[PDB]
């Protein structure tokens, strides 16, 4: 309870129930995330443990701040800083008008900063999608929902492939080759980058094989001259329909030269050749970058 | 070396049997066995609190944090609770959550900290539990 009262319910999903709560007397708004305890055990889910443990050691202006953890035997509340809305709702709200390129460049810049911070601290987010990206009224965007996030410093750990909704899942994970690392997060941002320009999902697949097929028609069917070990991959099939690569204005018309360049680098099939967040921050696509204010 | 109070647990009979059971080191890796010591010091456990149940809840917490393969760590439930583990593990997990609260939710252990606590006594056999493929 304390000073704060729930003012409205933001959303309710598998993660739990997220409320918008505010304080009288001072005027502090916070996001109150109630965690759904396990069925058999009534214990804290592994996702909540990882999210809280990771966000407690991660402090960055482009990463959502964990304020406090209310821990009682029956309930578990997560107090986050409040932001206006997620990126997806903003893209849907701008679907007909369009998002100005300086704002797109700004968002991508900040996202790459926060992602670079996570990667330097040996942390994978693994769930980069527009609804997990929160924005405010003053032009800032932050990474949120670290439920599927984890550290990768410790060697030979077991990993999973249920990482993110298919639309933003890297082709390395789709082909079942697990051992993946930082590159998959970059891929997601690459997809989100395109979705910010055209206000339309780049690879809208309904299954793993469909997701792969859409990625193929857009970027060309991978061979071993572009991806050295693509044919020896567990879920690779020789019956793959071969498509040629498309030109990047037939893919994303409003971009400029440096724009297609960066997007082409972020969507590299080979994870070893895919750009890092740090190297992306030094790309010639963040030269006149500024921090415009969005109209919400 | 605080580690002495960590090493007494690994002279226990049923503990050694638990290690012997985990051949592939799926839940009792050297890094995991290092993280549970980190948890012990972070919780500021007294010599009094170096129980077997605290070792198991700390190990389970370590698996919860660093291992995505969620099902193998369930093998911990019998050794800590007995043959009636199927009706004793919610309380075990409650104790894990209590330990997680006690360490102020700093369940994340960097590799550097693991190498530091594995450097005090490289002689001990628990650090040769390497895992491969």
């Amino acid at each position: 309870m304390e000073n704060f009262q729930k003012v409205e319910k933001i959303g309710e999903g598998t993660y739990g129930v997220v409320y918008k709560a505010r304080n009288k007397l001072t005027g502090e708004v916070v996001a109150l995330k109630k965690i759904r305890l396990d069925t058999e055990t009534e214990g804290v889910p592994s996702t909540a443990i990882r999210e809280i443990s990771l966000l407690k050691e991660l402090n960055h202006p482009n990463i959502v701040k964990l304020l406090d953890v209310i821990h009682t035997e029956n309930k578990l509340y997560l107090v986050f800083e409040f932001l206006h809305q997620d990126l997806k709702k903003f893209m849907d709200a701008s679907a007909l008008t369009g998002i100005p390129l300086p704002l797109i460049k700004s968002y991508l810049f900040q996202l790459l900063q926060g992602l670079a911070f996570c990667h330097s601290h040996r942390v994978l987010h693994r769930d980069l999608k527009p609804q997990n990206l929160l924005i405010n009224t003053e032009g800032a965007i932050k990474l949120a929902d670290f439920g599927l996030a984890r550290a990768f410093g410790v060697p030979v750990r077991t990993y999973t492939h249920e990482v993110v909704t298919l639309w933003y899942r890297a082709p390395e994970i789709l082909l079942g080759c697990k051992y993946y690392s930082t590159a998959v997060d970059i891929w997601s941002l690459g997809c989100i980058f395109a979705e910010m320009v055209t206000r339309r999902a780049l690879f809208p697949g309904d299954s793993e094989i469909d997701q792969l097929f859409r990625i193929f028609r857009t970027l060309g069917t991978p061979d071993e001259v572009v991806w050295p070990g693509v044919t020896s991959m567990p879920d690779y099939k020789p019956s793959f329909p071969k498509w040629a690569r498309q030109d990047f204005s037939k893919v994303v018309p409003p971009l400029d030269e440096d724009g297609r360049s960066l997007l082409s680098q972020m969507l590299h099939y080979d994870p070893n050749k895919r750009i890092s967040a740090k190297a992306a921050l030094a790309h010639p696509f963040f030269q006149d970058v500024t921090k415009p204010v969005p109209h919400l | 070396q605080d580690m002495t109070a960590f090493f007494k647990l690994f002279d226990d009979d049923l503990i050694q049997d638990f290690l012997w059971m985990d051949c592939c080191c799926k839940i009792a890796d050297k890094y995991l066995l290092a993280m549970t010591f980190v948890y012990f010091k972070r919780a500021k456990f007294t010599i009094s609190e170096h129980t077997r149940i605290n070792f198991f809840i700390a190990l389970y917490l370590a698996n919860t944090v660093e291992e995505d393969e969620e099902e193998t760590k369930y093998e911990i439930f019998p050794w800590a609770l007995g043959k009636n583990w199927r009706k004793l593990f919610p309380n075990f997990l409650k104790l894990r959550d209590q330990l997680w609260d006690r360490i102020d939710y700093r369940a994340i252990v960097s590799r550097r900290c693991c190498e530091e606590v594995m450097a005090i006594a490289p002689t001990h056999y628990i650090w040769q539990r390497e895992r491969s493929v």
